[PDB]
Protein backbone atom coordinates (compact mmCIF):
# COMPACT_ATOMS: atom_id res chain seq x y z
CA UNK A 1 0.00 0.00 0.00
CA UNK A 2 1.27 2.98 -0.71
CA UNK A 3 2.63 6.09 1.55
CA UNK A 4 3.22 9.81 0.61
CA UNK A 5 4.88 12.70 2.00
CA UNK A 6 5.11 16.02 1.15
CA UNK A 7 7.16 19.39 2.22
CA UNK A 8 7.03 22.83 0.45
CA UNK A 9 10.52 23.99 -1.06
CA UNK A 10 10.92 28.41 -1.31
CA UNK A 11 8.78 28.41 1.86
CA UNK A 12 9.81 32.15 3.29
CA UNK A 13 9.62 35.54 1.66
CA UNK A 14 10.54 38.95 2.48
CA UNK A 15 8.85 41.51 0.45
CA UNK A 16 8.84 45.70 0.90
CA UNK A 17 5.15 47.35 0.39
CA UNK A 18 6.42 51.09 0.69
CA UNK B 1 3.09 55.66 12.37
CA UNK B 2 5.05 53.56 10.70
CA UNK B 3 3.39 50.55 8.85
CA UNK B 4 3.50 47.44 6.22
CA UNK B 5 0.22 47.54 4.00
CA UNK B 6 -0.40 43.71 2.66
CA UNK B 7 -2.40 43.60 -0.75
CA UNK B 8 -3.61 40.49 0.00
CA UNK B 9 -5.28 40.82 3.00
CA UNK B 10 -6.19 44.87 2.14
CA UNK B 11 -4.83 45.30 5.94
CA UNK B 12 -2.11 48.01 7.34
CA UNK B 13 -0.02 46.46 9.86
CA UNK B 14 2.34 47.99 12.89
CA UNK B 15 5.81 46.68 12.80
CA UNK B 16 5.55 43.14 14.66
CA UNK B 17 2.31 42.38 13.91
CA UNK B 18 1.62 38.67 12.83
CA UNK B 19 -1.18 37.95 10.71
CA UNK B 20 -2.49 35.19 7.91
CA UNK B 21 -2.27 36.03 4.50
CA UNK B 22 -4.12 34.33 1.58
CA UNK B 23 -1.73 33.72 -1.43
CA UNK B 24 -1.38 31.14 -3.87
CA UNK B 25 -3.96 29.31 -2.63
CA UNK B 26 -2.09 28.67 1.10
CA UNK B 27 -2.14 30.86 3.74
CA UNK B 28 0.61 32.23 4.68
CA UNK B 29 2.21 33.72 8.17
CA UNK B 30 3.18 37.11 7.93
CA UNK B 31 5.27 39.41 10.17
CA UNK B 32 5.31 43.33 9.65
CA UNK B 33 9.10 43.72 9.67
CA UNK B 34 8.82 47.43 9.19
CA UNK B 35 12.71 48.51 7.84
CA UNK B 36 11.42 51.71 6.43
CA UNK B 37 9.68 49.83 3.67
CA UNK B 38 6.83 48.45 4.51
CA UNK B 39 8.78 44.84 4.99
CA UNK B 40 7.21 41.89 5.25
CA UNK B 41 8.57 38.26 5.92
CA UNK B 42 6.01 35.67 5.51
CA UNK B 43 6.10 31.45 5.87
CA UNK B 44 4.19 28.61 4.76
CA UNK B 45 7.06 26.29 6.62
CA UNK B 46 4.84 26.36 9.77
CA UNK B 47 1.54 24.76 8.51
CA UNK B 48 0.61 22.51 5.88
CA UNK B 49 -0.92 22.46 2.28
CA UNK B 50 -1.98 19.15 0.68
CA UNK B 51 -5.27 18.86 -1.58
CA UNK B 52 -6.01 22.47 -1.93
CA UNK B 53 -6.39 22.52 1.84
CA UNK B 54 -4.54 24.51 4.66
CA UNK B 55 -3.82 22.45 7.79
CA UNK B 56 -2.11 23.74 11.01
CA UNK B 57 0.76 21.37 12.75
CA UNK B 58 -0.94 18.30 14.49
CA UNK B 59 -4.24 18.38 12.51
CA UNK B 60 -5.52 15.41 10.43
CA UNK B 61 -7.53 14.94 7.59
CA UNK B 62 -8.33 12.04 4.88
CA UNK B 63 -8.09 11.79 1.60
CA UNK B 64 -8.78 8.08 -0.62
CA UNK B 65 -5.94 6.91 -1.97
CA UNK B 66 -5.57 8.21 -5.63
CA UNK B 67 -6.76 3.44 -5.53
CA UNK B 68 -8.20 2.39 -3.50
CA UNK B 69 -8.31 2.74 -0.02
CA UNK B 70 -8.95 5.68 2.68
CA UNK B 71 -5.61 7.56 3.68
CA UNK B 72 -5.05 9.19 7.07
CA UNK B 73 -2.60 12.88 6.33
CA UNK B 74 -1.19 14.50 9.65
CA UNK B 75 0.57 18.03 9.49
CA UNK B 76 4.01 17.79 11.18
CA UNK B 77 5.74 20.97 10.28
CA UNK B 78 8.87 20.04 11.09
CA UNK B 79 10.16 23.39 9.64
CA UNK B 80 9.46 22.55 6.20
CA UNK B 81 5.39 22.15 5.93
CA UNK B 82 6.00 18.65 6.07
CA UNK B 83 2.63 16.54 6.10
CA UNK B 84 2.52 12.61 5.91
CA UNK B 85 -0.56 10.12 4.23
CA UNK B 86 -0.92 6.67 5.45
CA UNK B 87 -3.23 4.04 4.72
CA UNK B 88 -6.03 3.97 7.67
Amino acid sequence: KGIVTGAVSDHTTVEDTK
Amino acid sequence: EETCFDKYTGNTYRVGDTYERPKDSMIWDCTCIGAGRGRISCTIANRCHEGGQSYKIGDTWRRPHEGGYMLECVCLGNGKGEWTCKPI
